[PDB]
């Protein structure tokens, strides 16, 4: 009974925590790009200046 | 009227798990048990699958049966699996090995007595017992074996109520077992014999509906069996919700089977388009009609248009008018009047009921008894012969303890089923 | 669930340092039997148990026994680092090898050993509750590794009876060889191995070593290479019992689907993603990709080309990020092929698995890491060349009695020869008529 | 990103930011990881808020109705609680408790003292001078902070049976919070540490510091902290139970390992 | 064969294992809008027979094909609901308006002392968030008082 | 209307101690002796059980003896130890050595005076006393001997009153003791003509109630004590709350002991369930009583099955219906007609209590009076003919002093009994 019991917590937690790390990854990704975009657009300003 | 489901193995009870989470939300059964829905014409119904466990809480009416745990555990583990009562899980200590025999003879027995007790202990627990609905696959081991058998049991039992299946039935381009043939052949040949009425589907057309009309770049079985599971759910919808002309199961099968032995159907449901599309149209009961004859949306690989029917139902659920339904089910009679069997004067029953599903103004769900469901078992039968006459792995079923007369029947019940929906196919007024 | 490996000999000790070392560093369990704690999960997993059992002290021992007639590996394996992880027990050792004989395994000396085996073995069923078969790793070019393994099988199948046995065995090479007297002690193998065993699986080293020179950039391989990639191939293989995927398979679905007759379980086995680090990052590894590559011969660790033969059955094992419609998809399209061929009596040729966990990176290994990889065992009539070109070249030497008074001083009668020799000939004829098609009437 | 545009790019994106929208606007209850993980944060945020714990009395005796911790002699963590570690039994709420580190007084660590109107028929009464004093042998409650929540908790066992095991080993009695006070489940007693003084310090008054053992009045059987370790949101925490620890498992009547002492801690001067 | 050192390397020798996200239901059928569907319980004999004389609208045609709501009756929800704030699960919190006779959860000492002194600046402070605490009912104590009457 | 109790024995003892915990917690005594209840329907029938000490106090009415004091000096070190008075312990200096012989006729002389005097003293201290309550084991040394003898001098000084004992007998399947046959026979010859009813349970029958219905990993003596201790205080319920249908031990005997010599009955309890399951099923009648007659919770290694019941009868608890109690006893003594005696034209007694046990709803205690307890019998004196035909340890109980008669009495008396339940199982209306 409380072996069942260990898997199924161990199950239901391990499920949750992939779930939020997924959705951490995208976020990243994509603020990596808007960074990536704003300096090269400032970089070019500075030159031109 | 009170239905008992059985889910067996992994494709039955992957599909149950997320047809009770579709009922328990239509009715406002929160994943806890606990009764949250907002009018009566919820609650008055919850009856029919829901068992009443004290302080408001509901229980599912279902037995679930696997040989090894690990199915069970990912369904307890699930996001509504604590509903599931405990005791409802049965299980053995080691698998089925896709064998036929071993799942029906050697482990099946063992088990099968304690099955049959909680399943009588559910039927004699209510109040008046409806049919019952069983899901399996009978490509697998423990599915065809010990699905077969627990119907045959049923049977014995209660001979006067209902037996409906649904089964999953092995793809036309790509097998996922090398012994498919023979666990196919013998379940066909019990449930032919057993069952009232059996619905199929192949895992194939599931994949080009997703693909073909879905749009989804990367389909996964959860979409599969969502799919299966608002087809499944929606055919005993009038059982539990008012409506403008109810039906039931026993209603469907008097209008459905010709014959007693012409019990096979295809599935389908109609409103499926895709995200981007969706904005751009408007449902009504000329698109469902259109989309619901369309085979393209069928869920069995054979396709209508080299067979005729027999008969079809369709259930409609939604407030809209019976002139729409009835003109539309007259308009297609008419205007295809070579794929109607002629000697039958109508071939379509319609019922409607008030209470669509959640999120869709209007839906309907298909069901048709149509002869190309000859194509598949001939095919069936052809892998059988091939496979037979060389007498490829036998060795197996015989040291279970077959006798090989089994084989030679089944193929020869098989052939006569074939047989008789080509002659009805065929037939004429003369 | 529970699984005992037996390894039997130097080949088989040696592979089994590989394997139990992929084993430890897969699950967790550190060189000394302990696995430490995780502070972002609640509780620990039941993984393990298929290859560990815990004391009640936590500490983790493995399901395996190491069989030799020799000391010098078994006390080379006692004084190195994994030393606090086996069982003294486990380890078991003779005094003498049984040297290239046959005979002198089987009759003279391994009756001594092999009850002590029994007990180890009994002791290790006993603590178990859902044990669900035998993996045995030896070599039958040698004497005590055919002779022990031959002895040992038969009394495991006489008092374990049904419980399934599967075998993975290094044959002699066709070309690369070793020792002079290889051809008898792998004939007198294979008779004992015909009647006693449910699937074999066959390996030679030349076929590794071409999948390393070729594939992988490695000049001067060793064996510790081939070890870590037969340890990579059943890991691969017992992965589908061990870890969630959405289509298991049991020990007992590969006897199920790849063995038509009881006589026909010899299968031919490869492996995909064999690939250095440098490429690895030049290149995409679809499902697609890997599945066509399965199929070429550069890819297969037994010396055959199964193009001169007919397949019976595949079994095909995903691990990792795959979707099963990319699967259905190759699958299809390695059908459409025209240069793969089955018997016409097997329609419904394949199996298919598919479990999440990707394949684990040894700190010193030489593979890349990658996130998919497919492995394939199947059964093809291809495998009857192996067989009748180790019986010509017994039929050469046993033409003069070659060696043949060494074998019957230790303990054989002449005729032994003789009967292995026509059991072969059955085998072989056995290959011929199971591959004979039918699909022209009259 | 938007990649190249070939195959289909146009469903796909249409599909992702629909699934974007759904996802940033909807609740969706327990299903969505996201906001679970947030509320879980702000539990943890929450519990943990400081509380202004009482001074020491100028008399150094132990008081009623002053903001107190328990700590443990073994252990060396002290006592607290998780509000949503609660199931419904037969007999009412259960929520978990054990013992932890911590950094001061807080929410889920501070408790008041409340006398029980009725003694074990052989008391001798206190003065009316002594009565906000605790003495030995006298009935009290132990009950958590009104700050904490609307319905005030008290800490109860029940006896050991089939049905009732402790939270980790399983081999004691339980010890959990409950709205459920006033009752004969909720009364506690102490005890001097001496043992061969301990019947002639009977109903005497206690001083601030002591180190003494606390009883369950219903069952006689000691509370006590082993080390068992189990994780939660806050940590490795310890479990509580209701046993005697003793060195000899062949004499389970005997000397009291470090384990089942206890003591009060107040504020620094 | 030399074996690892330290647990970091023994962390990061296994990759972790891949998550397949299956597609929300929400994805595949619904029509309206994603963030707030309409909800459709009424029925037709419901919204087609009223008491005009009463006082309650009637419908038109295209009206009773086309409303959005939900039935006005709602006894058996409501009973439920009352019922489920007794236990604890309600929402509306039913309950705590009223004890019983002899249902005491709570000593008198406690309300006079040590339970007028609360700081409603402090409970407001640290309530302030997305989280709040739960409120728990004297079940036990009630049970109790119907357990002992005949 | 006082008991008075006495226990006798390890065995004895320990059940004693649990039994005491129990009762006090019921009616909510401290173990300082206490009350802390909160209603006066606790308080009311307190005598019956207890005595008033002065100033508040109160003081269990039970007699402790054994032959060494290890478990007594156990339980009175134990933490409810101090609740019981001094003076009614009483111990030897040496012990029964297993054998009956010396526990009746050479230790025993010894020690039956001082417990005579305290059970005397106890008895005639009542203001009106009921019956005597033994708890022992037969299969011991000094609970079967000198609880026999005790029974002896109680029944020719008290022959009015009530004498009831719950008894453990021998499990089938392993042995505690190597002697048993000879104790049991021996023991059961007294009981035959002393009791007036005797209850049995089976340790292994506890277990497998432990194992099978609350699935406990790894039972301890403590919950099988736990289970006979809420039997025990179930069947005396009735005497001490108020109820709708009153019953009394006298009543119970009366209705249940056809015949004089037919006085051994098997126990059941009804509401036993897991832990876990408990939250998804509410109690009812129907439950409760499907349940209670299935052999699943039966405390005894004979089945009803193999046997009729002669008489039986069911105490509930709880505020219910009496329609339910009764068409319920009606429905299952018509629908397994075969399984009771047509002589008896209704078999079940029913009664009704108002107070049920803590934190469940509903309980039934079940009493039998079935001829599947002659199977027991036989085995036993199967056992004993085997032993006794090769004079196997007949030594020590020769030495003691006993004439190899009383052995030949004993197996005949025993036999005669085995026969009569025989004959009335297979009686006739005729
Ligand atoms: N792949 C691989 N092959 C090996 C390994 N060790 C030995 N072999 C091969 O197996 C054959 C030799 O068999 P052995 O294991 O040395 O024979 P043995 O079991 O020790 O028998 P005895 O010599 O009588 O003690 C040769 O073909 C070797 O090339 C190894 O670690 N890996
Ligand atoms: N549609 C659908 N098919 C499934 C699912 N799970 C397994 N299958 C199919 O069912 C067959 C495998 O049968 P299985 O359930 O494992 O048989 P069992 O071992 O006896 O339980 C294969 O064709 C799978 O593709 C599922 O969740 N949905
Ligand atoms: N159910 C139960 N059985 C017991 C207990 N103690 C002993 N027994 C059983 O009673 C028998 C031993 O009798 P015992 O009490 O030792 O006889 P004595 O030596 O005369 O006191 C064995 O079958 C034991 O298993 C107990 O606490 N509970
Ligand atoms: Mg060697």
């Amino acid at each position: 009974m409380d072996a069942g019991d260990a898997r199924v917590e161990r199950l239901r937690r391990v499920n949750r925590y992939k779930a939020v790390q997924a959705e951490l990854a995208r976020e990243r990704e994509e603020a990596e790009f808007q960074a990536m975009r704003e300096r090269k657009i400032s970089a070019a300003a500075r030159d031109e200046a | 009227r009170e239905i008992v489901c059985v889910q067996a193995g992994q494709c039955g009870n992957q599909i149950g798990s997320k047809f009770w989470e579709v009922i328990s939300d239509e009715h406002g059964v929160d994943p806890t048990g606990t009764y949250q829905g907002d009018s009566d014409l919820q609650l008055e119904r919850i009856n029919v699958y829901f068992d009443e466990a004290t302080g408001g809480r509901y229980v599912p009416r279902s037995v679930l049966i696997d040989l090894e745990p690990g199915t069970m555990d990912s369904v307890r583990a699930g996001p509504y699996g604590q509903i599931f009562r405990p005791d409802n899980f049965i299980f053995g200590q080691s698998g089925a090995g896709n064998n036929w025999a071993k799942g029906h003879y050697t482990e099946g027995a063992e088990l099968i007595d304690s099955v049959l007790d909680v399943c009588c202990k559910e039927a004699e627990s209510c109040d008046c017992l409806q049919g019952f609905q069983i899901c399996h696959s009978l490509g697998g081991g423990t599915g065809s074996g010990m699905g077969t058998l627990l119907i045959s049991k049923l049977r014995e039992q209660y001979p006067d109520r209902i037996m409906m299946t649904f089964s999953i039935i092995p793809s036309p381009k790509v097998s996922d077992t090398v012994v498919e043939p023979y666990n196919t052949t013998l379940s066909v040949h019990q449930l032919v014999e057993n069952s009232d009425e059996s619905m199929c589907i192949d895992n194939e057309a599931l994949y080009d509906i997703c693909f073909r009309t879905l749009k989804l770049t990367t389909p996964t079985f959860g979409d599969l069996n969502h799919l299966v599971s608002a087809v499944v759910s929606g055919v005993t919808c009038c059982l539990r919700f008012p409506g403008q002309l109810n039906s039931d199961l026993r209603k469907l099968a008097v209008n459905l089977v010709p014959f007693p032995r012409l019990h096979f159907f295809m599935m389908g449901f109609a409103p499926l388009t895709s995200r981007g599309s969706q904005q751009y149209r408007g449902l009504s009961v000329p698109e469902l009609t259109q989309q619901m004859f369309d085979a393209k949306n069928m869920m069995q690989a054979a396709d209508p248009r080299h067979g005729r029917y027999l008969t079809a139902s369709a259930l409609f659920r939604g407030r809209m008018s019976t002139k729409e339904v009835d003109e539309q089910m007259l308009n297609v009679q008419n205007k295809n009047s070579s794929y109607f069997i002629e000697w039958i004067p109508n071939n379509i029953k319609s019922s409607v009921c008030d209470i669509p599903p959640k999120g869709l103004k209007m839906a309907v769900t298909f069901i048709g008894n149509n002869t190309c469901i000859q194509e598949m078992f001939r095919r069936v039968g052809e892998q059988f012969t091939l496979m037979f006459r060389r007498k490829a792995f036998l060795h197996w079923y015989t040291g279970e303890g077959m006798d090989e007369m089994e084989f030679t029947e089944a193929e020869s019940n098989m052939n006569d089923l074939v047989s008789e929906y080509q002659q009805y196919q065929d037939a004429t007024i003369e | 669930r529970e699984a005992i490996c037996i390894h039997i000999g130097q080949a088989g000790c040696q592979v089994g340092n590989a394997c139990w070392e992929l084993f430890c560093l897969e699950h967790g369990i550190q060189p000394d039997g302990a696995m430490p704690s995780d502070k972002t999960i609640g509780v620990e997993d039941d993984a393990f148990n298929t290859f560990f059992s815990e004391t009640g002290a936590g500490k983790h021992v493995p399901r395996a026994v190491f069989l030799d007639l020799e000391p010098t590996v078994v006390d080379e394996v006692r004084t190195g680092t994994y030393r606090q992880l086996f069982h003294p027990e486990q380890l078991i050792s003779g005094k003498e090898d049984a040297a290239n004989n046959y005979a002198r395994g089987h009759y003279t000396i391994g009756k001594e050993i092999v009850d002590l085996c029994l007990d180890r073995i009994r002791k290790l069923a006993d603590n178990c509750t859902g044990l669900q078969g035998f993996l045995v790793y030896h070599a039958v070019g040698g004497g005590t590794g055919s002779g022990l393994g031959a002895l040992l099988l038969e009394r495991l199948s006489v008092d374990y009876g049904k419980k399934s046995k599967l075998g993975y065995t290094v044959y002699p090479s066709p070309q690369v060889s070793t020792a002079v007297v290889e051809p008898y002690n792998s004939v007198l193998s294979t008779h004992s191995l015909l009647e006693h065993t449910d699937v074999a699986a066959m390996l030679d080293n030349e076929a590794i070593y071409d999948l390393t020179r070729r594939n992988l950039d490695i000049e001067r391989p060793t064996y510790t290479n081939l070890n870590r990639l037969i340890g990579q191939v059943v890991s691969s293989l017992t992965a589908s019992l061990r870890f969630d995927g959405a289509l298991n398979v049991d020990l007992t679905e590969f006897q199920t689907n790849l063995v038509p007759y009881p006589r026909i379980h010899f299968v031919l086995t490869s492996y995909a993603p064999v690939i250095s680090a440098e490429k690895a990052y030049h290149e995409q590894l679809s499902v697609s990709e890997i599945s066509n590559a399965v199929f070429e011969p550069a890819s297969m660790m037994t010396k055959c080309d199964p193009r001169h033969g007919k397949y019976m059955a595949c079994c095909l094992m995903y691990r990792g990020d795959v979707v099963p419609k990319d699967v259905n998809a190759a699958v299809a399209t390695i059908k459409t092929k025209r240069t793969i061929q089955f018997v016409d009596w097997s329609p419904t040729g394949f199996k298919c698995g598919i479990n999440y966990q990707p394949p684990t990176v040894v700190p010193g290994g030489d593979l890349a890491k990658v996130q998919r990889a497919v492995c394939m065992i199947a059964n093809s009539t291809a495998i009857a060349e192996v067989f009748a070109r180790i019986d010509h070249k017994f039929d050469l030497m046993y033409s003069k009695r070659a060696f043949v008074h060494w074998y019957v001083g230790e303990g054989m009668e002449e005729g032994e020869f003789s009967e292995a020799r026509e059991d072969l000939a059955a085998l072989e004829k056995d290959y011929e008529e199971v591959g004979a098609e039918s699909a022209d009437m009259d | 990103p938007r990649k190249a545009l070939l195959g289909n790019w146009f469903e796909e994106e249409a599909y992702m930011r629909d699934r974007k929208r759904l996802l940033d606007s909807c609740d969706r209850g327990v299903v969505d990881a996201a906001r679970e993980t947030q509320r879980i944060i702000a539990k943890v945020k929450h519990h943990n808020s400081a509380y202004p714990m009482a001074e020491p009395h100028e008399d150094g005796y132990l008081h009623f109705y002053a903001p107190l911790m328990l700590q443990n002699a073994a252990t060396l963590g002290f006592l607290s609680l998780d509000l949503e570690d609660r199931t419904l039994r037969p007999t009412g709420w259960h929520v978990a408790c054990s013992t932890a580190p911590a950094a001061g007084p807080a929410l889920r660590n501070c408790f008041v003292l409340v006398p029980a109107p009725t003694g074990p028929t052989d008391m001798i009464p206190a003065p009316p001078d002594e009565q906000d004093i605790v003495h030995y042998g006298q009935p009290f409650f132990i009950m958590t902070v009104p700050e904490l929540c609307d319905n005030p908790l008290s800490l109860l066992s029940e006896p050991k049976g089939p049905l009732s095991a402790s939270k980790v080993t399983g081999k004691h009695q339980d010890v959990f919070f409950s709205p459920d006070g006033a009752s004969a489940e909720a009364m506690w007693v102490a005890d001097f540490a001496n043992p061969d003084h301990r019947e002639d310090m009977r109903d005497l008054p206690i001083k601030a510091d002591a180190v003494l053992v606390i009883r369950h009045n219903h069952t006689n059987t000691p509370l006590a902290s082993s080390k068992a370790v189990f994780f939660n949101d806050f940590g490795p925490e310890n479990e509580v139970c209701c046993g005697r620890f003793v060195n000899n498992p062949g004499t389970p009547c005997g000397p009291m390992k470090d384990e089942n002492y206890w003591t009060f801690v107040h504020s620094e001067n | 064969f030399r074996g690892t050192k330290t647990d970091e390397e023994l962390a990061n020798a296994k990759p972790p294992s891949c998550f397949h996200e299956n597609a929300l239901p929400e994805l595949l059928f619904y029509h309206n809008e994603i963030t707030n569907p309409p909800k459709n319980l009424l029925t037709v004999n419901e919204l087609s027979y009223t008491n005009a004389k009463g006082g309650e609208e009637v419908n038109t045609l295209h009206d009773i094909l086309h409303k959005e709501g939900v039935s006005k009756k709602r006894d058996k929800t409501i009973a439920i609901r009352r019922e489920l704030g007794f236990i604890g699960y309600g929402a509306p919190h039913e309950g705590s308006l009223l004890a019983s006779k002899g249902a005491t959860a709570t000593p008198l000492d406690y309300t006079m002392r040590c339970g007028t002194t609360t700081d409603q600046n402090f409970l407001e402070s640290t309530r302030g968030g997305c989280y709040k605490p739960p409120v728990i009912p004297a079940i036990g104590r009630m049970q109790e008082k119907q357990r002992l009457l005949t």
